[PDB]
């Protein structure tokens, strides 16, 4: 706690706004009152004569829409002196250095004798009060000028909150009065005197626009501008009280500035509603009472600490907009009510003002997951979480905090096209006073109706909204809107859930008798596509049934339809982000292949049941040591396999799973190595023979596996199973372990490093690999998204040649932190999502000073304690100390199945480890450069291979991508198995041998898979080099030199690179075609 | 277009 | 090209490089010089270094041919000793791990001759050959790079041949099954000194080496405070 209290303390001086420049506002604004003092006063005037007023000046009054009609404007229009006041965060000093700039709310209260009771009808106050705030500007013009500060000071109106109701005039200043530097702009407010209309006539039930149905948000704007010092007296009681005000206010502006949430309108589409002020008087509220019981949840005597913790857990837990409402009072302990309005509701009964009115249903969701999901950081004791709560900001990219965006193009848009204008409708402007809010409705409520279940939040964003006019203008001007819209385009973003996301058929209200409403709307709704279908369950029910793809979910689908159908059919709906990312993943070459979705696992579900009933067969086989289990360890047993497993189709790399053989413990195994293996050898040609003999379908062959260094007698068998599937077989003995022990003991000190980097492949093939495919086979149940992103990356990898570099294991564990530790984010819900959260976290990971340690496990035990925790933390530490600059190791990663944190990062070229993150740092830049799109994405996904030093065209024979079980093919296995060479891809066999060669000189990099990056014939792979600085330059000659080179002087060579692209070209055969250096 | 970062061999770029 | 030989010593021995499409003189450079040492298997030796990918003794066996035939020189090869082109034979865990079975820098090697007169023979060619590069490049030899051993390598994916390992496997275990036997008899026959101490051995040991090794690898509490006049007496001095 003592370290998190002090993190508060330096966030808090970083942020804190420098006193100067307060100084520097307070000398402005207090002449600014000096200049409201001389404005003039006016007498009334009708509609007329106030036009006549403004028809020749260069002020224009920004009326609300409906704009007052000669008609219905009988009523007077006057100005008189207000009573001016400062209000908002700057009143109370908890505002704070804001770099994009703060804004300072002055209040001018219309003095009393302007209004009548009945003025809260039919806008009949609103207009009342932009003639108030058209007649100011046009005297503080002329004043501005008159005192010649009009040079460094530009006027422009703008709606308060983003509500149209609600014109404001901002005052910002341009590069001794000039504030410019300040980063502040004064905002002026023209609010009503306190209880001039009845709040009960303006409670939420009520209406105040006659056509009756209800105008929440009418009647909030002329309550709220009613009440504004009320609620700063009751703030300016309650930081008296506590001490911790205003800090517990700062933490939450914070938080809520990272989440993208404003005070600003959110009807409208935003993202917000709920802002400081709410945090603010939701937190006063607490410090009162809050429970069912009134008790107090919140004591004066908190902490910024334990204040800020009471609220986000208060918002977490407890509804307020379905099932149960708060009430407080403001001028009386706060209650929690069980019943609720089915809108986010904080009522106040002293000002019978509802503070959420402004926040949406949609939003609130999104605002309590973020607040529980956060909740649970808070309590988090393992893992420091200051900065993710804090300092990291989740609104910088859209699809990052959203799976899927959908940006629609609505008809007509230099107005919207008469049916969709008809559609708005006479009940729905006094409901919704602007189309922007009614049309958001209106796609929210079909796009939660139709999706339902699949999605779990769903964000309405009206893209290109402006808040900000000139004067000159009465009203926002939008370039495609002329004056009637004011948006380019709507985008729908939503937060979808894996578990129901994919389902085929979407389930409706059961059959009945007589026709129910539920059924009713659901057979509207869907129209034609709505059906009564039965099951084998024998249900009758009323559902629809769509089709899967292998590029575009159901969601895009979905929505296009029920959006068409309902909102406009000459709407367009694209997404093509998500299309090209899932055409990336390689189409496997089975049966219906392309309606397969891409969450399916039959593939590897097939392969596991091939391996079923050979699992059977070796048990029941008979040898002179009973088989103690055989564990599958294969890629795709974990369902991480790049491309799915394809019968037959061995020219796939990954085609041979890895499989562990273990025999009962025994005495008699072999005390030397050599021997130890050639007796597991002999377990394995017994098996062969029998399998041979009583099982004749399957076949089998045997081969050379030189992975763990110096051994070079491990032999392992290879099954071809008849369902068209590889499997290969390693012995594993419990004496084996000991002995590589034995090795390194025995090993000379300086041969020691060596001989424990042989056992720590062993222990990475053998004893790591069987907990790992474990742990993440059993996770990637609940995490859906895996096993697809993982492949894309792992292909992402190979398009740029760095797979042969990484282990396989190593790629799974750096895309598992984006779900295991998914915070800020979520856990990612879509293929989009998932890659690039990988790609994020690869861009801002610190790999030199920050280890990277993950929690295997599923979403809320295994989970690491504060021992373990603090235990890797030290062989961190202990290992930078020794490797600072991180040479010889670059990447730290650790879990429970690995807590040396080495295992699966070791061996790993500093130049590769730069070059994945140098990729990612820069694909990351262009995504802030240019938005996600077609161009972009074929960017990320191409590799330039200029920055190598030499560059080798190879090209195979004959297609492998038929071979490779890739969809643009064998259909049995070769009866000679020498013939299966043929259809292989040697290169990356090349490429590390001849790593070997030059590790002292020369790096090598290829793509793994040619298949999938080998073009449309997956037939060309490539062979980059690098040459290290040392041997880049000339060298005096040494015979521990260790690489080919050739004489300039008596006593210096240099590196002999053609003779090297010799030794490469002859090495490929004919597969070399071209050299580029 | 294509996807090109300077090969860094002093982990400058971290 | 005008530089025959190293200051250090190591002679100079130019090579022309094969024609191939992927590469349209470009040439390989071998560093040699004379290696002397007692060891016999060592002895009659020529230091090598830069040497050309997989250089089997046959690739040496057909440059030492072509030197001969140019000079006249009597030149034969016996064989081509610490050839390690990738490292995989530079420690030896058989002898590591156990004692039986096994009794015992880079891009380099030893190259061996069968008699003192094939090695100033072959040094005096070289050194002639060396000259060739800075008058005559042309004539320079050309390196194949292809031999039999080349192509068994190339064929990496190559399934090996159940018979031959079955034979191996036999053959292999059964001088093991030998050597373990008469390591377990040696330990456990009553050893005893010249001066008559009779080794301890323990039931189940099987090699002499494993308890040499076992060797390698590998009152205070019963001291009282309290029994003694002096020890009370320093307990009456502390309590004071």
């Amino acid at each position: 706690s003592n370290i998190f209290k002090l993190q508060i303390d330096e966030l808090l001086e970083q942020v804190k706004l420098k006193q100067k420049h307060v100084l520097k506002v307070e000398k402005f604004l207090h002449k600014l009152y000096d200049i409201l003092q001389e404005i003039p006063d006016w007498e009334e005037k009708s509609l007329a004569e106030v036009d006549s007023f403004f028809k020749n000046k260069i002020v224009s009054v920004p009326f609300v829409d409906p704009k007052p009609i000669p008609q219905n404007t009988n009523y007077k229009f006057n100005y008189k002196k207000p009573d001016i006041s400062l209000i908002g965060s700057f009143a109370l000093k908890a505002g704070i250095y804001q770099p994009n700039g703060s804004s300072i709310d002055t209040l001018l209260t219309m003095p009393k004798e302007l209004f009548e009771k009945k003025d809260f009808l039919n806008f009949r106050c609103l207009h009342k009060r932009s003639v108030y705030l058209a007649y100011l500007t046009h005297h503080l013009l002329i004043l501005l000028k008159k005192d010649k500060l009009d040079s460094f000071l530009q006027l422009e109106y703008s709606y308060f909150d983003n509500d149209p109701l609600l014109p404001i005039l901002r005052i910002s200043c341009s590069k001794d009065y000039n504030f410019y530097k300040t980063r502040f702009s004064i905002n002026l407010l023209i609010g009503f005197p306190y209880k001039v209309f009845e709040p009960k006539k303006l409670l939420p039930n009520r209406n105040c626009i006659r056509i009756l149905p209800a105008t929440p948000l009418y009647n909030f704007s002329v309550l709220s501008s009613s009440t504004h010092e009320n609620y700063l007296k009751y703030l300016y009681k309650t930081k008296k009280q506590t001490e911790s005000f205003v800090e517990a206010t700062v933490l939450g502006r914070l938080w809520l500035q990272q989440r993208g949430f404003s005070s600003n309108m959110s009807h409208s589409g935003s993202l917000g509603g709920f802002g400081t002020f709410e945090f603010t008087i939701l937190m006063a509220a607490l410090l009162n009472g809050g429970g069912i019981n009134s008790n107090k949840i919140l004591l004066h005597g908190f902490s910024s600490y334990q204040l800020f913790k009471g609220v986000i857990k208060y918002l977490a837990t407890m509804d307020l907009c379905h099932d149960g409402h708060l009430q407080f009072h403001s001028n009386p302990a706060s209650k929690y009510i069980d019943e609720g309005f089915q809108t986010p509701t904080l009522f106040d009964k002293s000002t019978k003002v509802n503070i959420l009115t402004k926040m949406t249903v949609s939003s609130y969701q999104i605002l309590k997951e973020y607040a529980g999901e956060t909740l649970r950081m808070l309590n988090n004791v393992v893992q420091d979480q200051f900065s993710n709560i804090f300092l990291t900001n989740i609104s910088r990219f859209d699809n990052l905090k959203y799976d899927l965006c959908y940006d629609v193009q609505l008809p007509l848009g230099n107005n919207l096209e008469t049916s969709l204008a008809a559609t708005f409708g006479s009940m729905e402007r006094v409901k919704f006073i602007t189309l922007e809010n009614f049309l958001a409705h209106k796609i929210t409520n079909v796009a939660r109706y139709a999706l339902g279940d699949r999605i779990k939040y769903i964000q309405i964003e009206m893209v290109g909204q402006k808040s900000d006019f000139p004067i000159t203008k009465r009203k926002v001007y939008s370039n495609t809107g002329g004056n009637h819209f004011n948006f380019d385009f709507v985008r729908v973003k939503l937060i979808v859930n894996p578990s129901e996301c994919d389902k085929l058929v979407t389930k409706g209200p059961a059959h009945s008798e007589t026709m129910s409403t539920e059924a009713a709307v659901f057979k509207n709704f869907w129209g034609i596509k709505s059906s009564l279908r039965r099951f084998k369950d024998g249900s009758i029910t009323h559902c629809c049934v769509w089709s899967t793809s292998s590029s575009e979910p159901i969601i895009s689908s979905i929505v296009n339809f029920a959006l068409q159908k309902h909102v406009s059919k000459k709407a367009q709906i694209s997404n093509e982000t998500i299309k090209k990312f899932h055409n990336f993943l390689p189409l496997p070459n089975l049966p219906s292949s392309a309606k397969t979705s891409v969450l399916n696992l039959s593939s590897f579900f097939n392969l596991k049941k091939s391996f079923d009933d050979l699992y059977k067969i070796i048990f029941q086989m008979k040898l002179p040591l009973s088989v103690k289990s055989i564990l599958p360890v294969g890629s795709a047993f974990r369902y991480t396999s790049l491309c799915q497993p394809v019968p037959f189709a061995y020219s796939d790399p990954d085609f041979f799973q890895d499989v562990i053989l273990e025999f009962e413990t025994s005495p008699k195994w072999p005390d030397e190595i050599t021997s130890l293996e050639k007796a597991k050898t002999a377990f394995l040609l017994k098996i062969q023979e029998e399998l041979s003999a009583n099982s004749s379908t399957y076949r089998s062959f045997f081969s050379r596996d030189e992975s763990i260094p110096y051994n070079l007698e491990i032999v392992t068998l290879n099954i071809l199973t008849p369902e068209g599937y590889g499997f290969k077989f390693r012995v594993l003995t419990e004496r084996d372990e000991i002995l590589y022990l034995r090795a390194i003991a025995n090993a000379r000190n300086e041969l020691k490093p060596e001989l424990e980097a042989t056992f720590l492949k062993f222990t990475a093939k053998y004893l790591a690999s069987v907990r790992h495919t474990r742990t993440l086979e059993n996770i990637s149940h609940s995490y859906q998204f895996y096993s697809p992103v993982v492949r894309l990356f792992k292909r992402w990898l190979d398009t740029h040649l760095l797979l042969g570099h990484i282990t396989d294991e190593l790629a799974e564990l750096i895309a598992i932190k984006p779900f295991v530790d998914p915070a800020p984010y979520f856990i990612p819900g879509s293929l989009e999502n998932g890659f690039l959260k990988v790609l994020k976290f690869i861009s801002q990971w610190n790999w030199k000073d920050d280890p990277l340690i993950l929690d295997l496990v599923k979403p809320e035990s295994e989970r690491l304690t504060l021992a373990q925790y603090k235990g890797i933390q030290m062989n961190f530490t202990n290992l930078r100390n020794s490797d600072p600059n991180g040479t010889h190791l670059q990447f730290f990663v650790a879990s429970k199945n690995d807590p040396s944190g080495i295992l699966y990062s070791s061996g790993i070229p500093l130049p590769i480890a730069t070059r994945l993150t140098a990729l990612a740092k820069v694909a990351v830049n262009l995504l802030q450069t240019h938005g996600l799109n077609q161009q972009t994405i074929n960017l990320l996904f191409t590799p330039g291979l200029k920055d190598y030093d030499f560059v080798v065209d190879l090209r195979t024979p004959i297609g492998l991508k038929s071979s490779c079980g890739i969809l643009s093919a064998p259909s049995n296995f070769p009866e000679n198995l020498n013939d299966l060479s043929e259809k292989m891809d040697p290169t990356y066999q090349l490429v590390k041998y001849l790593n070997l060669k030059y590790k002292n000189s020369l790096i090598l990099s290829s793509r793994k898979y040619i298949g999938v990056n080998g073009g449309e014939k997956g037939d060309k792979n490539v062979i980059t080099g690098l040459i290290k600085p040392l041997f880049k330059g000339a060298h005096k000659f040494r015979v521990n030199l260790d690489c080919n080179v050739k004489p300039v002087d008596d006593e210096n060579v240099i590196l002999n690179k053609e003779a090297i692209f010799h030794e490469i070209a002859a090495f490929g055969n004919d597969m070399v075609i071209n050299f580029e250096t | 277009l294509s996807l090109s970062a300077g090969f860094d061999w002093t982990a400058s770029i971290l | 090209e005008d530089i025959s030989a190293m200051k250090n010593g190591f002679i100079v021995v130019p090579f022309k490089l094969p024609d191939h499409k992927a590469l349209p003189a470009s040439l390989h450079f071998m560093f040699a010089k004379r290696h002397q040492s007692s060891n016999s298997n060592e002895s009659d030796c020529l230091f090598l270094v830069n040497l050309p990918l997989l250089s089997n003794i046959e690739h040496m066996k057909k440059f030492v041919g072509q030197l001969c035939g140019k000079y006249d020189t009597v030149s034969h090869v016996e064989e081509l000793l610490y050839n390690d082109e990738f490292g995989l034979h530079e420690v030896d865990l058989s002898a590591l791990t156990s004692d039986l079975m096994s009794s015992t820098p880079r891009n380099t090697a030893l190259l061996k001759f069968v008699d003192a007169a094939s090695i100033n023979n072959c040094w005096n060619a070289l050194k002639k050959y060396s000259n060739l590069h800075a008058k005559h490049p042309n004539e320079l030899f050309e390196w194949t790079y292809t031999t039999p051993s080349f192509t068994t390598f190339v064929n990496f994916y190559k399934p090996l041949d159940i018979d031959y390992l079955k034979e191996d496997i036999h053959t292999h275990m059964a001088i093991f099954e030998q050597r373990e036997a008469q390591a377990q008899e040696d330990v456990q026959s009553s050893i005893v000194d010249e001066d008559g101490f009779t080794l301890v051995v323990g039931k189940n040991t099987k090699s002499l080496n494993s308890i040499r090794k076992k060797i390698l690898n590998k009152i205070d509490k019963k001291a009282k405070k309290d029994f003694y006049r002096f020890q009370v007496r320093e307990r009456k001095k502390q309590e004071i």
